[PDB]
């Protein structure tokens, strides 16, 4: 869409905090990317582990609950790619850990399917429900790869590491 | 359609 919105989205993806500070206004902090899956700057900064941009955006009114075209919130993006510090920052600023996208995948589904034990533990310690089923009838435990035995034990209810 | 992947990278 607009020129300064595309550059803000790109600066968020790239971790270019200085350009974010120069282009970020109240009108643009939650702007959606028309030429993609309609992610906001916080989606990009969260998915690409741009901790300094994530901190800046949240402080300047970025919507921690913003949904992209598929129903993902920034906590989904961070949990999918193992960005523990970003995920902990989003939860600290009110991210709903049991939110589900259009296929009813929660962040715990993402973390369990990608093998992120510490992310799974983080979400469970903030109230994530391991019994939620997605559209395919699968719980987060049902998505755990064979070989991630510590996650299977964790989602079973064993003591965390 | 089919479910995509989130924006991001490791």
């Amino acid at each position: 869409n607009s020129e300064a919105d595309r550059q803000l989205l790109e600066a968020a993806k790239a971790g270019d905090v200085e350009t974010v500070k120069k282009l970020c206004t109240v009108q643009s902090v939650n702007c959606r990317d028309i030429e993609g899956r309609q992610s906001t700057p916080l989606h990009f900064a969260a998915g690409y582990n741009r901790v300094s941009v994530v901190e800046y955006l949240l402080q300047h009114g970025a919507d921690v609950h913003a949904k992209d075209k598929g129903g993902l919130v920034p906590l989904h993006n961070a949990c999918s790619y193992g960005h523990y510090e970003v995920a902990e920052l989003l939860v600290k600023h009110g991210a709903v850990v049991n939110v589900a996208d259009l296929w009813k995948f929660t962040p715990l589904h993402e973390a369990a399917a990608k093998g992120k034990y510490e992310i799974c533990k983080l979400l469970l310690q903030h109230g994530a429900d391991p019994t939620k089923k997605n559209r395919d009838g699968n719980t987060p435990l049902d998505l755990v790869k064979d070989g991630d035995t510590d996650i299977q034990d964790l989602l079973r209810g064993d003591a965390a590491l | 359609t089919q479910r995509g992947e989130p924006e991001g990278g490791s």
